[PDB]
């Protein structure tokens, strides 16, 4: 926006995870993001190393 | 240890338990009263006489 300041918007990286609509607990569906992402990205990197 | 094996059984426990969670309970039961359309009496014949 001006001099000596840059900002770092945040945009989105990956859009699964559908809400639990038993609305018991807000853990799940934090749950539920993780374990897909960490599943695609897994696939990424069988064996491979950077 | 075959790695694939456990990917493909968590990825299926995932989307089960997921599958279980959508799943919502509602129904739409209509009540037991009636309706109660008009009516009129209906006079019974008699005599008269004096």
């Amino acid at each position: 926006p001006e001099e000596n300041v840059y900002i770092l918007l945040p945009i989105q990286a990956y859009t699964g995870g559908v809400i639990d609509r038993r609305d018991a607990s807000f853990s799940n569906f934090a749950y539920s993001i993780a374990s897909k992402l960490m599943m695609e990205l897994s696939a990424a990197t069988h064996n491979k190393i950077f | 240890p075959n790695d694939e094996a456990t990917i493909k059984a968590l990825d299926n426990v995932i989307k089960q338990i997921e599958a279980l969670s959508v799943i919502v309970n509602r129904s739409e039961k209509a009540d037991d009263a009636q309706i109660l359309g008009p009516n009129t009496y209906k006079q019974l014949l008699e005599h008269l006489f004096s």
